[PDB]
């Protein structure tokens, strides 16, 4: 998240880290005690038996007793298409269920098929790169952003940050898009660098999907 | 880290046999990947950026050691938000026109 802020501890008790052994690599959300939802892009070309699911975490850079790490058990696509970065979603069933707690808490979706209108505000997340320079965050970052539908996809939500060089970076792929207290987003990709100011950042419509997202997890 | 990549220019490329250097177990991102097949376009074959830009088309292709591939496209601007293992690459095929 570049031109964002440090969210306050476990504000957002649904964020997960997804991790290798070189640590955070994408973010997630908790939709069910025993299910995340990420990017379809995240594990396409990883080793899905080699990924930690931390829920819980605040700072990376800490060791955090407040943290509960699971293994994928099974992934679930529903048609990506990587070339045209189409339906870039993905749900990991962990290898039991969390502990719901004051920092392990489930998220909400919204209904099928809502849509976002243009201006609505929003707010994005996740521990990727501070700045096109610079490494990816200790702490977990948020930062406020507008849906935008100019320079947009229909299959997309893309988000927008007016006059001012701020938005997702490389490491937020994966984590929510918080809208009225929804998960209406999967961070997705971004166009001309990161935080250019000109072209919006893209996620996954997580209401495209819904229906889809029940039936996986009842 | 050595990687193996390849060079394929026009179709009539293919003749040289050479690796890239990366860190074990870093995770960087396509840009970062960007770099370094646009330095190697470069010094092996002096394809500079403004080459690069007046192709016909630019693509490089991340060979997976869990048996995938990504195919990225050097003049399409769009870069995934992940952090890539760069002990996961097997190799990396470059294409120019
Ligand atoms: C569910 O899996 C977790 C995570 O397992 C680790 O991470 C996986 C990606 C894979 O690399 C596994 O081989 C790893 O062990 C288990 O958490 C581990 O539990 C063991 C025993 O309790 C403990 O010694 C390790 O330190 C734990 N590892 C981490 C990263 O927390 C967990 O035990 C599994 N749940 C059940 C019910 O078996
Ligand atoms: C920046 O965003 C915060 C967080 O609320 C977000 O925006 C909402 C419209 C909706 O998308 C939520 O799901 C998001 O999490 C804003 O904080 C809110 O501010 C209002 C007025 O001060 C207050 O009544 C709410 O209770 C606040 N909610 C929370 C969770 O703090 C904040 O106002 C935004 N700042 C700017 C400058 O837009």
């Amino acid at each position: 998240i570049v031109g964002g802020r440090r969210a306050r501890p476990h504000a957002w008790p649904f964020m997960v880290s997804l991790q290798l052994r070189g640590g955070h690599f994408c973010g997630a959300t908790l939709i069910a005690p025993n299910f995340v939802m990420s990017a379809a892009h995240c594990v396409a070309n990883v080793n899905v038996r080699a990924v930690r699911v931390v829920l819980g975490a605040h700072n990376l850079s800490r060791r955090e007793p407040t943290r509960q790490v699971f293994a994928v058990q099974r992934i679930f696509e529903n048609g990506y298409d990587p070339v045209n970065l189409l339906n870039d979603i993905v749900i990991l069933q962990l290898n039991g269920s969390a502990t719901i707690n004051a920092n392990v808490q489930v998220a909400q979706l919204p209904a099928q098929g809502r849509r976002l209108g243009n201006g609505v505000q929003c707010l994005a997340m996740g521990w990727g790169l501070l700045g096109r320079n610079r490494g990816i965050a200790s702490v977990l970052q948020e930062l406020n952003v507008t849906v935008v539908t100019s320079l947009c996809r229909r299959s997309n939500v893309c988000t927008l940050v007016r006059g001012r060089q701020a938005g997702v970076c490389f490491g937020d792929s994966g984590s929510p898009l918080v809208c009225n207290g929804l998960i209406h987003g999967i961070a997705s990709f971004v166009r001309g660098g990161c935080a250019s100011g000109l072209y919006p950042d893209a996620f996954a419509p997580v209401a495209q999907f819904v229906n889809w997202i029940d039936s996986i997890i009842q | 880290v050595q990687v193996p990549y390849t060079i394929t220019v026009n179709g009539t490329s293919q003749n040289i046999l050479s690796n890239l250097t990366f860190n074990k177990n870093q995770n960087i991102s396509y840009k970062d990947l960007e770099g370094k097949v646009k330095s190697v376009l470069e010094s092996n074959r002096g394809i500079t950026d403004v080459d690069l830009r007046l192709s016909k088309q630019a693509k490089y292709t991340v060979n997976f050691k869990n048996g995938t591939k990504k195919v990225i496209d050097l003049k399409s601007g769009i870069y995934t938000a992940n952090l890539i293992n760069s002990s996961d690459i097997k190799s990396i095929n470059i294409n120019v026109d």
